[PDB]
């Protein structure tokens, strides 16, 4: 009995060498193996594989090696790469990637993957499955932020604030212990993981450290608070001895110093350079050199991603409302001309395409959209194809090695940089079970499904007083994992070794699952999947012009975008 | 009124509709969700109508055509699915392929 | 250069399911009066008691159809139907209670088979 | 002085004698009884008759025979009676239904209903009050379900689900220890009564009893996991042991069996048929045939109720739809046929009738509406009333023995077969306080207010901007019962004994009150109230025609409805 | 805009409004929802206008009449009532028996 | 239809903007929410348009002039801003002092 491949690919969902369009985009994705045996795929209803002494065994325990939960037919796309696989999990985490289904009558079941009497199924036929996305750049403004950021498929938010105060508007801060326990508190409450950073800001480090002790999970040094020299060192010494990152957004009005004295105050230690082209921030025109450093983790912000024909406009004029500029003031006019560049921003799309910049986040709510980091990593992917054509390093006619190197930008490199990739950021075995379901026409979209330690989280699904629960309105909702006391078991608070060693999570009676920052400190450039390149980045002072290896790097603004006005209401 | 959450849910639906029906009146080619809002609202006020369900799965695929959505809109749009009260109580119509 | 957001290009070639199994056809007739539908993953032998065919052929044996479909058996329909294999252990346990363990011990299947009337022990 | 009695019952309710239409239907309802005392009856206001010296007692302390909560001037309608009555609540629980007041003054005050200083009022002259509803058939899919089942006086949820997972989406299943505790760990926050379903399924005891041991309050078999011989003596061996109950969807494909194994399989022991007219589910085509037998709790699923003329195309489309089988293949088209039947639909209706069909359930957004089993199990009771007459049963030309026999399909019936009829499903004293107020003129159709362990948890309410609260927009609203702490004291978590006896409660942290499931094992059909009938059910294999007693039983499909197009905006 | 929660809750009573005057216009007899929502929209809009909570006590009676809407809705509405902001501030206005 | 959060919020403004230009057509001045919800709907049907956000700028400030609105409605109004999907994806748009 054969199947050809169009019948099958409805039926299973693709296998190895079949490709996959991403939304409405020029880019396609190809299967690079399947961990299936033919005749033997798990699917789950009526007369189909997982039914007791068929594809589910009937004999085994819940601790025998059964899941809690399959994911069937998954067509994973993560750093680690391109395939067809079930993946298993169990306690919260994943357990297995492979192939499951009963060892009694099936060839080449993964012995930890039984489907028993325990385990709940999830259709992933058809389907990409990714990891939650891992958004470093969050300011904690406005709590109807969490659900814009789970319909897009982010599933951790670091960053600081306390609402919208001034402060927590400007820069990802929450600042000084109190105000660090009260945001540790009000977390509880958040269905979506949390790391908070505290203010890198002093001249002593008892005032800095206390905010790791009370149980930040990094710091963010920002220019409103002074980002001077002195802040800059202090940050970087507690930093070392705390093993937590930190954040940076420098002197855009190289008040204290140029960005090389940035770098000296920095003296070779690892930091995270935000939105580090500069718009969101940073030492004027010159700081996206910063991502040619082998101690720099570099990130992008979303509203510059990708560079289109109403960036600028639309960049000029929100800098100018933000600081209360005047059209009329020359050194207002001045600032904002020497902070929204043109000739950063194209050359912005290009460094991402290198592997120069590592990372994407969104700035949510202070200059960045909480909902679109995954989006817009998509479309500068898509933009690049387009200008620069498949990488050297394609096969098959597949945009498989672009598509890992941009899926690294908002999964697993954020989650090195901070520290917590032990968690969360990939879809590997050991890791907690943080996983996005996208249908193929909606991929960096809109997300079908957010499973949140096994548990899913949010769905676009429809009326809950129909039949069935397809019929419309379909639309983003919060579902059972957010509910009742399940909320603290799904999700992850993220804290410092030193505050989780004095005990904070009891003092404050926080129930969330408890994860610890470590393993900040030793990294650098090279450790990010597909985005290590280290190079001498010259920007013109002049002209603005960026070159790298003696080559201007210049691309046009695009006039369209995919996933845009074929998808949204608005 | 005494609205119940689903009554309260499907206003929303009813509004995306006219958005959708005054882009359409001054010539935009419709998007995926103004295209299923135009279809969905046009079962519930049928059901409201009277008609019966068979008649809605045949007026459904005659709604939108093709030149009056973008491109792709007919291809991801495999099924439209609604509830209304029908004058012998609630039902479920499915639009089968409703933009050719 | 139509774009079908999400469409697949699925290679050339087709799938083998069961590849390097035994496969085996075998009459099978619903005498009873009601539709009999059997899935692709089931022990043939411990199927419906009102199913007619050689029995000892299902021992050890599952539809050779593609994972997830069915047979259908209308009231009063005789038909060929291919069986492949059971893989893995090739043990069976709980369904109708015929097996209990190894698909090897044939005797003691078709003996509970026959016991409770499960049509075909020859 | 007299009052006539126009001015009677609009003043206090209706009284002996008196009749009520429910909605616009066709059935009307009589008094039968009344506990009040003519010219003591019990009010609150301005000038009213509870107030301190007068109806209110100044004396007495809550613990002396005071009330928490008094409904004044009720019109019950439960299977024990239609009737008149002052409802008592105190701890949650209905201590008192009679006459309540102040003995200082008044004649005929049942003992333990003195109206104190520590009562709350609520007035229900006017109002029909009925018990909350039971559903016994949940998928838990979407949380959104809540309030649609509160909104049509639905207070407790028994089924299964982890959210929208394919196995949910089927099955009323949370499978395995860990499943179960996490949606245990959810319900706490769901504010509605809830009981959770393990996977019936296995072939060895011990995975599972170990969903028993864990807190799940029963179990399920459904055909989607094999409804095989084996999956359903091993669950009512653990049911027997454990003394929860065990629902049924079987084998529709007859693929291991016909009605007859299985009806083996089971071998007497107590069994919940799930939609046991088989469009929901089960052995085609004949699977209708079990409500006929003494072991054999019968419940329909609502969207068959009652047969009307869009039924049959809507059941063979949804079908078809949620199946995923196409038009152009034979065996699809084949099984749709011999599943969706209007010979046992149309039967359906008529054994709900005779008291052969015992329950009515949802089958909430799997195959079935959250909102709709009491609006349809009405719809029943008005369209046998239209085409069979009044039964011969009925005196006065009232609809009481029809109105007890379909009260009793939602109230006390699945709370008996379900083990819970200790706690819920009827307006008896020494039950919790789940009770609804209904409008006459919204009977059934959208509820007034929900009481949820005496505490208001839902009600229709307009502008909370108001003077007063009845401006528009009135909707549907969760009260203070569903707020903060109180829903843990409002509200009942179900549980197997076992899970009580090994301290699941206060392992897993749970609030709520904790139910026990008991006595599920020792009942039959003849312990559902005024729902007993046991007969031969002949269904003809080539016709589908459903006989009892020799006689065919076939009605017409009706192209209206009363509780329809009068209400709903959509 | 500023939106408080009660502006937020009175849009949906506008579109309920708007959608039964649809029905309205293209026949149909109104049901219980639909005769509420399109009187309670018009006292909203009549104290946006600047009448006397007087006026619009005598105007909501002459909204809809009895062969406007389904048999029974007449005797169902007992009474009306909206809050809104007249030119002296939030007040409440109930129409008494709206449809004879 | 897929609706994220943003998506069902701004569905909230097309309303409002209807209600607003329902007063208008009826010869109302326009209060402060009217005016502001009338030029957000105006950038956001715009956007969908497939204007460029410069076009809005100059646009924004011709929708409605201070003979529209009530006494000191204009200088209540110092800039009104919207988010929505360009043909490029989503911009924001501020307009300064859109009634003079
Ligand atoms: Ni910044
Ligand atoms: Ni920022
Ligand atoms: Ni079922
Ligand atoms: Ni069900
Ligand atoms: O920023
Ligand atoms: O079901």
């Amino acid at each position: 009995m054969k199947i050809n491949r169009q019948q099958y690919a409805e039926s299973y969902g693709p296998t190895v060498g079949d490709q996959v369009r991403l939304a409405d985009t020029d880019l396609w994705i190809e299967v690079e193996k399947d961990y299936t045996t033919y005749g033997d795929e798990a699917n789950f209803g009526g007369g189909k594989v997982l039914r007791e002494g068929m594809g589910e065994n009937g004999t085994y325990t819940r601790t025998e090696n059964v899941l809690d939960l399959l994911l069937t037919n998954a067509l994973i796309l993560d750093y680690t790469g391109i395939y067809k696989a079930d993946i298993g999990v169990k306690d919260g985490y994943i357990v297995g990637i492979g192939k499951g289904g009963n060892p009694d009558i099936m060839d080449g079941v993964t012995p930890n993957m039984i489907v028993g009497t325990a385990t709940e199924v999830i259709a992933a036929e058809g389907k990409i499955v990714t990891a939650g996305g891992i958004d470093t750049h969050v300011h904690f403004i406005n709590p109807d932020q969490v659900d814009v950021a789970l319909a897009n498929g982010i599933t951790t938010l670091f960053g600081g604030g306390t609402g919208p105060a001034e402060g927590s508007k400007a820069t990802t801060v929450t600042p000084g212990p109190w105000n660090i326990e009260k945001m540790l508190k009000s977390t509880e409450g958040l269905p979506i993981n949390v790391g908070i950073l505290g203010k890198g800001h002093g001249s002593s480090i008892a005032p800095i450290m206390e905010q790791i002790d009370a149980g930040a999970a990094g710091l963010k040094i920002h220019e409103d608070w002074g980002a001077t020299p002195a802040s800059i060192d202090r940050s970087l010494t507690v930093a070392d001895e705390a093993d937590v990152q930190v954040a940076i957004h420098s002197d855009t009005l190289n008040e204290a110093g140029f960005l090389e004295d940035t770098l000296r105050a920095i003296n070779g230690r690892v930091i995270h350079s935000f939105h580090v082209e500069g718009a969101g921030g940073g030492h004027a025109p010159d700081i996206m050199a910063m991502a040619g450093h082998p101690n720099v983790l570099p990130s992008s912000t979303n509203p510059t991603r990708p560079f289109t024909v109403n960036t600028i406009d639309e960049h000029l004029d929100m800098l100018m409302v933000c600081h209360h500029l005047k059209q009329n003031i020359p050194e207002d006019v001045a600032f904002a001309d020497s902070r929204i560049r043109p000739e950063t921003i194209a050359a912005e799309d290009i460094l991402h395409d290198l592997g120069i910049i590592s990372m994407m986040s969104t700035d949510a709510l202070a200059m960045g959209r909480a909902g679109e980091m995954v989006l817009r990593t998509w479309q500068t992917a898509d933009k690049m194809k387009k200008q620069r054509g498949p990488l050297a390093e394609e096969k098959n006619g597949s945009d498989n090695f672009r598509a890992k190197r941009y899926v690294s930008k908002y999964t697993i490199n954020p989650a090195i940089a901070q520290g917590i990739a032990h968690e969360v950021g990939s879809i590997e075995e050991g890791k907690f079970a943080d996983l996005v379901l996208w249908e193929p026409k909606f991929f960096g979209v809109k997300a079908d499904r957010v499973i949140k330690g096994g548990i899913i989280a949010y769905a676009q699904i429809g009326d809950p007083s129909a039949s069935i629960p397809t019929p419309q309105p379909v639309m983003g909702r919060r579902m059972y994992g957010t509910v009742g006391d399940l909320i603290h078991d799904t999700n992850i608070t993220f804290m410092s070794k030193s505050s989780i060693q004095q005990g904070v999570p009891a003092k404050l009676g926080l129930k969330r699952r408890i994860g610890t920052v470590k393993n900040c400190r030793n990294i650098g450039k090279k450790d990010m999947k597909w985005n290590d390149v280290t190079t001498d980045i010259d920007i013109n002072p002049e002209t603005y012009e960026v070159k790298v290896d003696g080559e201007v790097l210049t691309c046009e603004p695009v006039k369209e975008l995919p996933m845009a006005q074929r998808y949204f209401l608005f | 009124m005494h609205l119940n959450p689903a009554e309260k849910e499907k206003l929303q639906i009813f509004l995306a509709s006219e958005l959708a029906l005054k882009r359409k009146a001054r010539g935009l080619k419709l998007n995926y969700p103004e295209a299923v809002a135009i279809i969905t609202s046009f079962i519930m006020e049928g059901a409201r109508d009277g008609k019966t369900v068979a008649m809605l799965m045949e007026e459904g695929k005659h709604v939108l055509t093709r030149d009056d959505v973008m491109e792709g809109v007919p291809e991801m749009i495999d099924d439209i699915q609604a509830e209304a009260t029908f004058p012998d109580g609630t039902k479920l119509v499915t639009v089968h392929n409703p933009i050719s | 250069n139509y774009i079908v957001p999400g469409e697949y290009r699925v290679a050339e070639g087709e799938i083998e399911i069961n590849a390097g199994r035994e496969k085996t056809t075998i009459r099978v007739s619903n005498t009873g009066d009601r539709p009999i539908q059997v899935g692709s993953h089931i022990h043939f032998v411990e199927v419906n008691k009102e199913l007619l065919f050689d029995r000892a052929e299902g021992i050890g044996r599952r539809l050779n159809i593609p994972s997830g479909t069915a047979a259908r058996f209308e009231p009063g329909e005789e038909m060929e139907v291919e069986l492949t294999e059971l893989g893995g252990n090739r043990e069976v346990f709980g369904i109708s209670d015929l097996t209990n363990g190894s698909v090897d011990n044939k005797e003691l299947i078709l003996q509970r088979a026959k016991e409770l009337g499960y049509k075909g022990v020859e």
